């Protein structure tokens, strides 16, 4: 609705094509975008009832493509929580979580909490997918190693989903919302100051 | 703690036409929640020094002078003070007066396409 008793700003980052936009569109409209269109910058808002009261969830989609690195920091000011994404069937995306994505958001917003989000989990058992990976001696990433990275990189926690089937979809955002609210300290102290 | 599914989905802003525009420009899209609230930024008169067909001249320019706190423009992070306004929904602001550019924005406020030349912050 028109009002919200608190605004939670959630920014989503991760390699190109890992499923950031579909994740967001699937969650908010229950629609799965048809074809892939790279994101430059998109901002949306939804209202979510928390404790029976309206809360504004500001969703900020960013560019996974490095061509747009220059523009990415624009999404960072005032972020309350970050979703760092990688496709569970994309080893390179997972590697970039530790080499680009976490360093980047942590550099700009040192005190903002972030969740590690595994996407496209419906592809773990996809023939084509499994064949190509193996065609280069690669396997999907398992929740085990993913959770280990969360741990090592200081993520609030690790969560995975599929925007296609929506499996674990709502829980990723519920957890995001929680990470923005739970810490025993003022939220203003966790909000990115840029 | 109970958290519902999302409701009242709304696209608010975006950066478009990034590939076909000079790197020094930014075309922003703003879609305000409702007819009654402000876009959240004021614009002022100013001069811009440019290389014209006749040389480097100082010509009339339009600039963002401030952002309402907690406002729409501010919440997006796509507009800042000192950014020069160049175009509004296909209409360039060069032959336009400050009041006209202000009117143009109000006219297109429900679906605004504003192209600016961002100001650079000292590192
Ligand atoms: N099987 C399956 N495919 C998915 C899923 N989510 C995304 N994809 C695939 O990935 C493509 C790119 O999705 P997209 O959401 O636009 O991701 P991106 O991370 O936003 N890309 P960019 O960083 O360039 O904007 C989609 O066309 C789709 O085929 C999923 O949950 N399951
Ligand atoms: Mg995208």
């Amino acid at each position: 609705g028109a009002m919200g008793i608190q605004t939670i700003k959630c920014v989503v980052v991760g390699d190109g094509a890992v499923g950031k936009t579909c994740l967001l569109i699937s969650y908010t409209t229950n629609k799965f975008p048809s074809e892939y269109v790279p994101t430059v910058f998109d901002n949306y808002a939804v209202t979510v009832m928390i404790g029976g009261e309206p809360y504004t969830l500001g969703l900020f989609d960013t560019a996974g493509l490095e061509d747009y690195d220059r523009l990415r920091p624009l999404s960072y000011p005032q972020t309350d929580v970050f979703l760092v994404c990688f496709s569970v069937v994309s080893p390179s995306s997972f590697e970039n979580v530790k080499e680009k994505w976490v360093p980047e958001i942590t550099h700009h917003c040192p005190k903002t909490p972030f969740l590690l989000v595994g996407t496209q989990i419906d592809l773990r058992d996809d023939p084509s997918t499994i064949e190509k990976l193996a065609k280069n001696k690669q396997k999907p990433i398992t929740p085990e190693t993913a959770e280990k990275l969360a741990r090592d990189l200081k993520a609030v926690k690790y969560v995975e989903c599929s925007a296609l089937t929506q499996k674990g979809l709502k829980n990723v955002f519920d957890e995001a919302i929680l990470a923005a609210l739970e810490p025993p300290e003022p939220k203003k102290s966790r909000r990115c100051v840029l | 703690i109970v958290i519902s599914m999302p409701q009242d989905f709304r696209p608010v802003s975006s950066i478009i036409d990034v590939d076909i525009l000079p790197e020094t420009h930014r075309r922003v899209r703003l879609c305000k929640y409702g007819t009654e609230k402000p876009l959240g930024f004021y614009i002022r008169d100013g001069s811009s020094v440019r290389v014209t067909p006749h040389g480097l001249e100082k010509v009339p320019g339009i600039f963002i002078s401030r952002l309402v706190p907690g406002g729409l423009a501010q919440s997006t992070g796509l507009l800042a003070v000192n950014d020069e306004v160049l175009e509004v929904n296909g209409i360039e602001v060069s032959g336009k007066s400050l009041d006209q550019v202000t009117d143009m924005m109000i006219a297109n406020s429900r679906n605004l396409i504003i192209t600016v030349r961002p100001a650079n912050q000292r590192n």
